[PDB]
């Protein structure tokens, strides 16, 4: 177990891939231009697990940068740290998507998959041992959803031993590009079900509200939100990137927040709440760290808590700190809000710690929650879209692209079933 | 030895259910005539068409003989699969199948006698 | 690029054109002989202009009138040098306000190289959109000849898209009686094919030129400037590239709930005259409210009595998002404004900022800050049904039939397309109904 292949497909999913590759480019100590000049050691102890070694002392990340717009990999090049990428790594079209599911999964996108998949395969010929692939898309546009359920499906299919990771972000009505994200989001979830392993749901509402409310910030434009999406992502990986017994590879990860095949939908938590560059008058403790990271406040899904169970929880505190007032503080979240956790999963909460916080931050604190209250989320799309699936509004924009008007009635039904399946599994006992 | 699984066995056993019920149409709307962009619109008269004509004909008083007649298809309109949508059960009833379509798409038929 | 091709038949269709890239030139900075100082012989602009060799920058049209006289004006006109010679294609004898000399007699001879010239310009082009297709709904050239060329273009580019711009015919400078006949045929023929129709209701641009420019008997001219700047509003959006600004394509989607259901009723803000001087410039809140009053409305109609399906906002000038946000407070609730129960009551807004720049001597008072709205409401079914109420007294006794079918049509045709009429007022009907 040791490399990961990352993807990144859609006009959303490119620009944070691109900022997820600057946050971890920063705290493992690497440059625009790829050399390495880090001033210490356990940076660079689990460095290939993102990162090509290439000759010349340089590093280049192994990545895949996917879409049908042009302009997008211009923004990407362009951007500061446009330089590092391998340039043959570059993949994309001139259709575009028009938010589109179809056209990304069928059509326009269809015609540039295999041509994604040589250069997957060339990046995992170079390989040793493949741990799985990670995806981050979006799921309210056409490329990143469409496109990316595509290759989902046909990696998944050409390497069936190695692990499926994404990183969906949700349609927001307070954002709204258009008014078919609900078909876009519904048919991906449909798809997400049955391919990935992990699935780390960003909510695009969940944003505007952390923006707007506990940030302030009142006219949030896309950056914002994604600050606290490449927040999120730097710390949900920190298990994978540094040296740790707990969470140490995806499989192991997976195999400890998954225990029902379908459920796999994991509502995320950062703390502290921060703004793009902005002091730190008073940095937390860890009584305060750990009490904001479970509250509702913090959550990347528009979702709460205090109304759904955790199955598992994964949490990782950055930043040198005492142990022992970790382990007892746990114990304080646990058993406090015990009529909130399962009890048939014994142990269920693991605890991983880092040495090198986020940049800037002095302490953070990142968790991972396979939660039975996600169907908030579910409950939410099943709704937006029932309320225009009734009267069949907008289908010709994908049926007059060639697909079928069951394939929907299977996603539908198919995300109500997720929903049913979540409750069924939170009003469980010990008889 | 469980509840709770047995309420989500109860649907994942249904599920497959409804796959087979899908995955039927795909290999049985194949099979032998089962092509043109009027596939729908063919696989909907032949439903109809048969399964019918229970009642026959006791009419009234003209002032003209007035008869029509229906020829059959020929190579050009079999050749470029075109479609039948006249019948005749009785001596004495013209059918039309005028295909429409609603405003949602959903093709459906307009049953002129 | 991403580019476009308008194409622009009849009288209507070509004096309307003249007069949109007129302000099309005038707008992005070209002279009538087709320079411009900024450029370097791939921009937001390279999609509805194409670059020769010595910076000459020309337009990717085709203007087509059965008869000259209509496009000689372009010739003779300033702007005879900025045209490519050979997209200037024209007939002889007129189509006569019939159809059917449109669809069948006239045009069947020179569709030929309409689409070896509109392929001329089509191999220019690297990644092409669709076509913008401008024309009158009345005169049989415009509805005739419309009608096959979108017959044509559907098999000739089929991925392609197709957004029509039409005329409808007002009693007051109506060159014909047989309107009616005309324009239920061409929209009958021309809708399976056509994306997205905006409509202009002549006798709308005339209510407007009697209140807010106040001339008592505006010409041709007039109506021509003013539908002009309201096509650059929504044009806008495809010609200029803020990060704030999303394709005419990106919010089309949103505009066309059902393929027969694709006429945006359109709306447009500040419409004052220079002449009547002295004023005070608009804030966003003051256009968007005018963006709702009849008054400033494209249609003869009034969707306060009617639903709404989806609605757009291209604003050009200077807008600050939270501007639009604002103004859009004040709307949302505050009016007797409907949604469908199966539509998200959300806007999309398109911020453009570039000014609008009116015309010289052009009685359009130059703003700052202007909004055109795109409104797909129910209520546009009230000028199809002022037209099928003057066709089925005519068709009711065939009055004026034995032209149309004197030059190759049959009468089953008629029955057909109005039947198909009645139709469609039933679907905006059916859009109308809720669920339980
Ligand atoms: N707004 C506007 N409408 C026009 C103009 N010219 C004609 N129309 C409208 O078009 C209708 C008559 O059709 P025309 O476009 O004049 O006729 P045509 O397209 O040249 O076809 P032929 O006359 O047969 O050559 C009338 O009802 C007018 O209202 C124009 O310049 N501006
Ligand atoms: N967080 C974030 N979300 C975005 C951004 N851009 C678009 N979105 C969301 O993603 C969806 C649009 O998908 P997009 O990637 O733009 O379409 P695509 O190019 O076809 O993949 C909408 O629901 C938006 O709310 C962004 O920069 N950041
Ligand atoms: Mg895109
Ligand atoms: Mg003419």
């Amino acid at each position: 177990m040791r490399e990961i292949v990352h993807i990144q497909a859609g006009q959303c999913g490119n620009q944070i891939g691109a900022k997820f590759w600057e946050v971890i480019s920063d705290e493992h100590g690497i440059d625009p231009t790829g050399s390495y000049h880090g001033d210490s050691d356990l940076q660079l102890e689990r460095i290939n697990v993102y990162y090509n070694e290439a000759t010349g002392n340089k590093y280049v990340p192994r990545a895949i940068l996917v879409d049908l717009e042009p302009g997008t990999m211009d923004s990407v090049r362009s951007g500061p740290f446009g330089q590092i990428f391998r340039p043959d790594n570059f993949v994309f079209g001139q259709s575009g998507a028009g938010n589109n599911w179809a056209k990304g999964h069928y059509t326009e996108g269809a015609e540039l998959v295999d041509s994604v998949l040589d250069v997957v395969r060339k990046e995992s010929e170079s390989c040793d041992c493949l741990q799985g692939f990670q995806l981050t898309h979006s799921l309210g546009g056409g490329t990143g959803s469409g496109m990316g359920t595509l290759l989902i499906s046909k990696i998944r299919e050409e390497y069936p031993d190695r692990i499926m990771n994404t990183f969906s972000v949700m349609p927001s009505p307070k954002v709204s590009d258009t008014v078919v994200e609900p078909y876009n989001a519904t048919l991906s979830v449909h798809q997400l079900v049955e391919n990935t392993d992990e699935t780390y749901c960003i909510d695009n509402e969940a944003l505007y509200d952390i923006c707007f409310r506990t940030l302030k910030l009142t006219t949030p434009t896309y950056g914002d939100l994604n600050h606290l999406v490449s927040a999120t992502m730097s710390g949900v990986t920190t298990c994978l990137r540094f040296p740790g017994q707990l969470n140490a590879d995806l499989r192991k990860l997976a195999v400890n927040m998954v225990p029902f095949p379908r459920l796999h939908f994991f509502m995320p938590g950062f703390a502290p709440l921060t703004s793009r560059g902005s002091q730190q008058y008073r940095a937390l403790t860890v009584p305060e760290l750990t009490q904001q990271m479970f509250d509702s406040k913090n959550m990347m899904a528009a979702c709460d808590p205090r109304h759904g169970r955790y199955l598992t929880v994964a949490a990782i505190f950055r930043g040198r700190m005492s142990m022992k007032e970790v382990d007892e503080q746990m114990l304080n979240v646990q058993n406090k809000n015990s009529s909130y956790f399962v009890e048939w999963i014994p142990n269920n909460v693991k605890t991983a710690v880092c040495d090198i916080p986020p940049r800037g931050l002095k302490m953070s604190a990142t968790f991972i929650g396979n939660s039975t209250a996600i169907q908030e989320l579910f409950k939410r799309i099943s709704e937006q879209f029932t309320a225009m699936f009734r009267r069949k509004a907008f289908l010709h924009w994908y049926t007059g692209e060639g697909m079928d008007e069951m394939e929907f009635t299977e996603a539908e039904s198919n995300m109500n079933d997720l929903v049913s399946e979540y409750q069924q599994y939170q009003d469980a006992t010990a008889d | 030895s469980n509840c709770v699984k047995e309420v989500e066995k109860l649907q994942e056993k249904r599920e497959k259910r409804r796959l087979q019920q899908q995955e039927l149409r795909e290999k049985r709307a194949q099979d032998v005539d089962a092509t043109n962009p009027n596939y729908e619109i063919m696989c909907m008269i032949r439903d109809f068409r048969g399964s019918l004509d229970y009642r026959p004909l006791p009419i009234d008083e003209h002032r003209i003989c007035v008869c029509v007649r229906k020829r059959p298809l020929n190579k050009k309109e079999t050749q470029m699969k075109d479609l039948d949508v006249i019948t005749i059960p009785s001596k004495d009833v013209v059918m039309v199948h005028e295909p429409k379509q609603k405003v949602d798409l959903t093709r459906y038929l307009e049953n002129q006698t | 690029m991403r580019e476009c091709i308008s194409i622009h038949v009849g009288q209507a269709g070509v004096q309307i054109g003249n007069a949109c890239w007129e302000l099309y030139c005038l707008e992005h900075g070209i002279q009538p002989d087709g320079q411009m100082p900024s450029d370097k012989t791939d921009d937001s602009f390279n999609t509805f202009f194409s670059e020769t060799g010595a910076g000459k920058h020309v337009p990717r049209a085709v203007f087509v009138d059965l008869e000259p006289t209509v496009i000689d004006e372009v010739r003779t006109g300033t702007y005879r040098q900025l045209f490519h010679p050979e997209q200037l294609i024209t007939g002889k004898e007129d189509a006569a306000n019939n159809y059917a000399r449109g669809h069948y007699t006239i045009g069947k001879e020179i569709i030929d190289l309409v689409l070896d010239r509109i392929r001329k310009l089509a191999d220019q082009c690297t990644g092409l959109q669709g076509f913008l297709v401008f024309h009158s709904f009345g005169g049989g050239t415009g509805s005739g000849f419309t009608s096959l060329l979108m017959e044509r273009l559907s098999v000739d580019y089929g991925k392609k898209s197709k957004l029509e711009f039409s005329i409808y015919p007002a009693p007051q400078v109506s060159t014909a009686v047989v309107e009616p006949y005309n324009s239920i045929l061409t929209t009958h023929t021309t809708l399976e094919h056509s994306d997205c129709a905006f409509m202009v209701d002549n006798e709308a641009i005339y209510d407007i030129c009697r209140r807010n420019l106040d001339i008592e008997r505006p010409t041709y001219t007039n109506l021509n400037r003013l539908i002009s700047q309201i096509v650059s509003s929504i044009t806008a959006s495809l010609r200029f590239d803020g990060a704030l600004n999303v394709d005419l394509t990106e919010f089309q989607t949103n505009l066309v709930p059902y393929p027969r259901i694709h006429f945006p009723l359109a709306t447009y803000a500040p419409v004052i005259s220079a002449e009547k001087a002295y004023h005070e410039q608009l804030s966003v809140a003051e256009i968007t409210n005018a963006c709702f009053e009849p008054a400033n409305q494209m249609v003869k109609c009034d969707p306060r009595h009617g639903k709404y399906m989806a609605c757009c906002l291209l604003y050009r000038g200077d807008v600050v998002p939270k501007d639009v946000n604002a103004a859009i407070a004040t709307i949302k609730t505050k009016r007797s404004i409907q949604f469908v129960d199966w539509c998200p009551t959300g806007f999309k807004v398109g911020i453009n900022y570039q000014p609008p720049t009116v015309v010289p001597g052009g009685d359009l008072a130059k703003v700052q800050r202007a909004v055109c709205m795109l409104s797909n409401t129910t209520a546009i079914a009230e000028a199809w049904a002022r037209l099928d109420h003057k066709f089925d007294l005519m068709y009711a006794k065939r009055a004026f039939v034995h032209w149309y079918v004197g030059e190759g049509m049959e009468e089953g045709e008629f029955s057909e397309a109005r039947e198909d009429m009645a139709a469609l007022e039933k679907d905006y009907e059916e859009v109308g109904v809720d669920s339980v």
